[PDB]
């Protein structure tokens, strides 16, 4: 009530100050020119299209110049090709501001790429991932080869050429998916700052046909655009592996989507620069055409070493937590069998609540022992 | 509107009017809640009533908003309830409500109010920090080194 | 009194708000734009301060923003202000709507609070600690971290469903409830998009509570990827798993798993280290049942013939719903009795039915 209303009284007047204030310098500055300049500037640019009534572009309408119109329509209105002989225009074929081939190529260049792509890449690529050393904890043996597969050739391509070779042009990852697995790819991706394409096969098969084919191309297209790029597939099992489900007959395109992926990746794609990487649960599912060399060369598990790896991994993980320095991760690691550089967080990460249940800063041995028990029992899977 | 803005101009009142509302402000005190004829009283500039009205009864929120009315609002400044109804201040006479009063009014007059009730060094150690946490009032000596 | 001063305060705020000199300047900035202008959809971007667009009529013109507002405020494939001349981008245009994703219960801090649902608490700690606890985010800070999600079991509408929103209410994040059977389609690949759309939301609206109910169907690895086995089963799930095994949180976006078919699922579908949590609703023991009983029994009006133990001991170990359910038809009997205060008999009846 009253005294609070004094605060409420202060509330009103305070707000009125700005209200009073805001009007002040308002009088001073008197915003056409931020745009009306640029507007009228780019109104030329606008008009620079608007003559002749005119990076995916899809369609250039650069329109109706007859002497001349110098454009492609890929569209159900007036499809167009400038070529048949030597047909250009000095900077730019013509207009729309759009000048160029749409996407679908007709002659070359012509006006530098107007291009390229519709649906952006419906697939999306994070370059320099948030993982460099992130899950790299305990992951060595894999990365040890990955670095060879990926890092060093990205680093010093010359050596392999100095040798006369390339890196392994394609590589497999399996075990618990993406668990550090993709991130581990993302790791050396950001370790080397190469372009890391995370494309899931889930993206590949969709409502329509040539689906990933379209993608895989655009993939393989912008592969070479993004060159020194990591094409990465988690869920090679999404499109599936080798199968006869063409005997059923509906799968064919899905099968082909692989064969797509299969076909194009084979012949022309530089895999010393453009990296190709696969993640699955089941390497047993592969279409051998995948496992082919010069397509997949290196083959690697994710993996789950020993008591020892886990400790470090534990030791790695728990540094997040406030943790009892007396108790040994070796102690804990002894108990647990081998398990995932994800699951090993259940070791640590679960104990935080133990640490909060026990209300410790630093979880005790049993806190992890229980967690070891609790989690692993809680599996029953 | 009888006695009101004698409050504003300064460098008054009809007991007819004054007493008529001494059914009313109690009609609001019989309700023990809350706010109306106080404002009628804030007008009144009678140094009887504001000592005289609620020496008793109300607490919590209740006297907390009696306070800002007591010194500030009337044509003069007033205390007595904050000595007077203040007296009984059951739940710590006066600790509970007066510290809700000791805060707000970015003042210090309520420093005794806590002193009076706050008797434990350690209840006062918190009050000490509480008086300290207003440093400007508490920082200069003569409060500091005496209160400080 | 101050209410008046409060109202005009609210009023004066409206004035200054509307007061958005600058007004002219703002209008100068509008007087820039001209009008009426043309909707059109984005496609890609370059620093060009010229970009081309997308239209249903499909003119696509290479056009600048009228630049005070921003390109980076927007994404390719999004409707933008365009003139009718070149379809010049006039500036940032929503293209707000997108009010759809696949099949969900779209809700936040939902009705169900653990108080409501009858006392389950023994496992509420599970869901609380794993989620609600880092939801406070205070202690989880020191904790160094929090699992992804939980796995419900037991019966829905008592254990599974009631609990589901309990912590969802409690944490007050965006609770997203779905069924896998509310996915598919039998077709391949948007099952993932279903998830994606969901995960789009999930990514977008964080914090959120992901819920999942009854994966009987999209979740079964079977033994095989061929010989009649529907890809979409795994094909979906894997992607659901990708966004599942591609994310756990410190207390932001939380997941829920509700179903009776457990090992139908991949271990990494749980992926321990991530999903540590199995909730399983049991028949509440007489006391714990009584715990739920007293709640729903009492919130049901009744005649003092009624007693909990009168109901408690007479029971086969019902579901905590059957508590509700007995209680439910119980009054229905009293309604068939056309009375507002239920006897004890209806209860025994309503239970021995249900």
């Amino acid at each position: 009530d009253d005294k609070i209303v004094p605060l409420t009284e202060g509330d009103i007047q305070v707000l009125k100050s700005y209200g009073a204030a805001p009007y002040a310098a308002k009088l001073k500055q008197t915003n056409d020119l931020k745009d009306i300049e640029a507007r009228i500037k780019e109104k030329a640019g606008v008009k620079e299209s608007d003559t002749g009534l005119a990076h995916p572009l899809q369609v250039a309408r650069c329109t109706k110049i007859i002497k001349a119109k110098y454009v492609i329509n890929l569209k159900q209105i007036a499809k167009f090709v400038v070529g048949l002989g030597e047909r250009v225009s000095p900077t730019d074929i013509e207009e729309g501001m759009r000048v160029g081939v749409d996407r679908s190529k007709y002659n070359i260049e012509l006006p530098l790429p107007p291009r390229i792509d519709p649906s952006v890449t419906m697939m999306t690529v994070e370059e320099k991932p948030d993982v460099t050393y992130s899950d790299v904890g305990g992951c060595k043996d894999q990365i040890e080869k990955l670095r060879e597969v990926v890092e060093l050739p990205l680093l010093s391509p010359e050596r392999f050429a100095t040798l006369g070779i390339d890196p392994p042009k394609g590589i497999l990852l399996y075990g618990p998916p993406g668990t550090g697995k993709t991130l581990c790819a993302r790791a050396v991706a950001n370790r080397t700052d190469a372009t890391f394409i995370r494309v899931i096969g889930s993206e590949l098969v969709q409502k329509y046909v040539g689906e990933g084919a379209r993608m895989v191309r655009e993939l393989f297209e912008m592969a070479r655009t993004k060159k020194a790029c990591i094409i990465f597939f988690d869920e090679i099992d999404a499109v599936g592996g080798a199968r006869f489900d063409d005997g059923a007959g509906g799968d064919n395109e899905v099968q082909r989507t692989m064969l797509e992926l299969i076909t194009q990746l084979d012949g022309f794609d530089p895999r010393g620069n453009i990296k190709v990487m696969f993640a699955t649960n089941r390497p047993n599912t592969l279409d051998p055409a995948l496992l082919r060399p010069g397509r997949i060369d290196r083959k690697v598990e994710f993996s789950l070493p020993d008591l020892e790896g886990r400790a470090n991994i534990f030791r790695i993980h728990s540094k997040s937590m406030s943790v009892e320095r007396g108790i040994r991760w070796e102690l804990i690691s002894r108990l647990c069998p081998n398990s995932t550089g994800a699951e090993l967080r259940s070791v640590c990460t679960e104990a935080g609540m133990f640490a909060i249940r026990a209300r410790r800063k630093v979880a005790t041995e049993k806190d992890f022992l229980k967690a070891v028990d609790k989690v692993i029992s809680g599996y029953k899977k | 509107d009888q006695v009101e803005k004698d409050a504003e101009d300064e460098t008054f009142s009809k007991e007819d009017t004054l007493r008529l509302c001494l059914d009313i402000v109690p009609y609001f005190l019989k309700h023990n809640g809350e706010e109306d004829a106080v404002d009628l009283l804030l007008e009144i500039e009678s140094i009887d009533k504001l000592p005289q009205f609620v020496d008793e009864n109300t607490f919590q929120r209740v006297c907390q908003y009696m306070v800002a009315c007591v010194p500030l609002l009337p044509p003069p400044e007033d205390v007595a309830f904050l000595k007077t109804a203040y007296s009984i201040y059951l739940s710590q006479n006066e600790l509970t409500d007066a510290i809700a009063l000791a805060v707000r009014l970015g003042e210090e007059d309520m420093i005794r109010s806590v002193f009076d009730a706050t008797s434990d060094p350690v209840m006062h150690k918190q009050l000490a920090y509480i008086l300290a946490a207003q440093k400007t009032s508490f920082e200069y000596e003569g409060v500091q080194d005496i209160i400080g | 009194a101050t209410a008046e001063k409060l109202p005009n305060i609210y009023p004066s705020t409206r004035c200054k708000l509307k007061l958005l000199k600058q007004e002219e300047e703002k209008k100068q900035l509008e007087e820039i734009r001209g009008n009426p202008l043309s909707i059109g959809t984005l496609e890609e971007i370059i620093d060009d301060d010229h970009a081309i667009v997308t239209s249903p009529t499909m003119p696509d013109y290479y056009v600048s923003i009228l630049s005070f507002v921003d390109k980076e405020l927007l994404e390719p494939g999004c409707s933008v202000l365009l003139h009718h001349k070149t379809m010049s981008i006039v500036g940032v245009l929503q293209d707000d709507a997108d009010p759809m994703v696949s099949v969900m219960k779209m809700d936040k801090s939902p009705t169900e609070s653990y108080s409501d649902i009858g006392g389950l608490e023994s496992q509420i700690q599970e869901i609380k600690e794993s989620v609600e606890l880092p939801l406070t985010h205070p202690e989880l800070y020191e904790e160094m971290g929090p699992p992804k999600g939980v796995i419900l079991y037991g019966a829905p509408g008592t254990g599974k469903t009631l609990l589901a929103k309990a912590v969802a209410n409690q944490t007050s994040a965006t609770f997203l409830r779905i069924v896998g059977s509310e996915l598919i389609q039998k077709y391949l690949g948007d099952g993932p998009r279903l998830c994606r759309q969901i995960f789009k939301v999930a990514g977008e609206n964080a914090p959120s509570i992901v819920f999942i109910d009854e994966i009987d169907a999209i979740g079964t690895k079977r033994y095989d990827s061929n010989s009649g086995g529907e890809r979409e089963i795994q094909r979906t799930m894997l992607e659901l798993l990708n966004q599942l095994d591609g994310f756990d949180d410190r207390g932001d976006v939380k997941v829920i798993m509700a179903t009776n078919k457990i090992e139908t699922l991949d271990p990494a579908l749980i992926r321990p280290g991530r999903i540590d949590r199995k909730i399983l609703f049991e028949n509440p023991d007489l006391s714990t049942k009584k715990k739920i009983l007293g709640i729903h029994t009492s919130k049901m009006n009744l005649s003092e013939d009624v007693n909990l133990e009168t109901l408690v001991t007479t029971k086969d170990d019902l579901s905590g719903a059957d508590i509700q359910a007995m209680c439910t038809e119980a009054g229905l009997l009293a309604l068939r009795e056309r009375r507002m205060q239920v006897t004890a008999e209806d209860f025994k009846q309503a239970k021995e039915r249900v």
